[PDB]
């Protein structure tokens, strides 16, 4: 097997910028990559072949290139037809493998979160569970990390976090931390706390509340 | 590296003289040959693979393809 | 245009079977390569089978040979992916290709036809208002949510007043936790307008046959 190794997972770019998208493999295939772009709904569809080569229908900004184990895509004037995932495939030798995946994204100057934390529900706590929630809203970078502290000790334990796709709207991610506990055991702690570290400021953003 | 089986074709030439060539094979790309060829068979009986990075390669897509 | 309708996805239990189907249209079908291409949920492409157009050979992936068996039928302009004793990890988007010609890249892809495979049967949501509890923090904007806990499949679609209050509002991606989806829905206001004014949030599951509203109340 041939690892196709696709290092940024995403990459931040201003519309009309020039773009590039780095695609490493394990072993030397012989410029027999592809590339391929899938809009964030649609399909996906073949915009290099070859190493260079470009697909028909493709814009004449798009250029490949590369030689050995490494190789990149390049998009000169970025569109915003492009903000989308885009991949790398080798076809030298089976079996096909495919790059990671690079998604592309629009740079804003980042901001920080609004952070806001919520109990569980008495119509909850009736079904005998126990849900603390802890949103963190409109921000960039999609880079940010939490801390959940029950009575000033952190636990890593029944916590979940969605992001979501970057707001089409105003270019901000949001996530969702959930913390799920046994509704018991809910009650055999007292303060409950909610920390967020992000690019925006050194020590962290604290939402909290107390059970009384 | 270990050596995977190649292309029959892994360089051509765009140099040739057509008077010579008896015959023409074209294959298609493969899993075991990612680029396509196509043999030119000349008359002395040796085999050749020409390039279809040429305009000898209008003459491919549309051929077998 | 060359296209590629697939279908016969579905949700199967696990160690099951179910056959894909891919409709060829715009070209010699029976003179190119064709293949099947998987996008786990995860993300990630994967390639799952090809098959020769001299109508010769069939080649897999070790992750799924002898399970899966890829085969054509020239005469109708379809391909078929025959999958058995299907697993947790062939949950994906299964995308059928064109391979061929020059230079052997899949140069067209159908839409995608989609099997989610799992064992749980179909179980409407619960839903928990979030509203800000005690502390009187208050400020000149307030958030709001919904909670989503216990449902499947996922497919549910968290609405705010029908659409009044739509900006200002971020669904969160469905999370799998215990065999069952569970998602979140916030909602910003202006601080004063929200303990007067009336915030429902309406969650419809279609799969359940469902829809769920859920007014705000304050503490």
């Amino acid at each position: 097997d041939i690892q196709m190794t696709q290092i940024t997972s995403s990459l931040s770019a201003s519309l009309g910028d020039r773009v590039t998208i780095s695609c490493s493999a394990s072993q030397g295939i012989n410029n027999y990559l592809s590339w391929y772009r899938q809009k964030p709904d649609g399909t996906v569809k073949l915009l290099i072949y070859y190493t260079s080569s470009l697909h028909s229908g493709v814009p004449s900004r798009f250029s490949g290139s590369g030689s050995g184990t490494d190789y990149s895509l390049t998009i000169s004037n970025l569109e915003p037809e492009d903000i989308a995932t885009y991949f790398c495939q080798q076809f030298s030798k089976l079996p096909y493998t495919f790059g990671g995946g690079t998604k592309l994204e629009i740079k804003r100057a980042d901001a920080a979160p609004t952070v806001s934390i919520f109990p569980p529900s008495s119509e909850q706590l009736t079904s005998g569970g126990a849900s603390v929630v802890c949103f963190l809203n409109n921000f960039y970078p999609k880079d940010i990390n939490v801390k959940w502290k029950i009575d000033g000790s952190e636990r890593q334990n029944g916590v979940l976090n969605s992001w979501t796709d970057q707001d089409s709207k105003d270019s901000t991610y949001s996530m969702s931390s959930t913390l799920t506990l046994t509704k018991d055991e809910y009650e055999r702690h007292n303060s409950y706390t909610c920390e967020a570290t992000h690019k925006t400021s050194t020590s962290p953003i604290v939402k909290s509340f107390n059970r009384n | 590296e270990d050596g995977d089986l190649q292309c029959l074709c892994v360089k051509t030439t765009s140099q040739v003289r057509p008077r010579h060539i008896t015959s023409l094979e074209v294959i298609k790309a493969g899993p075991h040959c990612p680029t396509a060829q196509l043999i030119a068979t000349l008359k002395n009986g040796r085999k050749i693979c020409l390039d279809l990075q040429a305009p000898l390669y209008k003459k491919i897509i549309k051929k077998l393809l | 245009e060359v296209k590629l309708v697939e279908s016969g996805g579905g949700l199967v239990k696990p160690g099951g079977s179910l056959k894909l189907s891919c409709a060829a249209s715009g070209f010699a079908f029976s003179r190119y390569d064709m293949s099947w291409v998987r996008q786990t949920p995860e993300k990630r492409l994967e390639w799952v089978a090809t098959i020769t157009s001299g109508d010769n050979y069939t080649y897999y992936p070790d992750s799924v040979k002898g399970r899966f068996t890829i085969s054509r039928d020239n005469a109708r302009n379809t391909l078929y992916l025959q999958m058995s004793r299907l697993r947790s990890e062939d949950t994906a988007l299964y995308y059928c290709t064109r391979q061929g010609l020059l230079y052997y890249a899949m140069d067209y892809w159908g839409q995608g036809t989609s099997v989610n495979v799992s064992s749980a049967k179909t179980t409407p949501p619960s839903v928990y208002p979030l509203a800000p509890g005690c502390g009187d923090t208050t400020g000149s904007s307030v958030t709001l949510g919904c909670l989503v806990k216990g449902y499947f499949p996922e497919s549910v679609t968290v609405t705010w007043n029908s659409g009044s209050l739509s900006s200002s509002v971020h669904t969160f991606p469905a999370l799998l936790q215990s065999g069952l989806y569970t998602m979140s829905s916030s909602v910003t206001v202006p601080s004063s307008t929200w303990p007067s004014q009336t915030v429902t949030c309406s969650v419809a599951h279609p799969a359940s046959s469902t829809t769920v509203d859920k007014k705000l109340e304050p503490s």
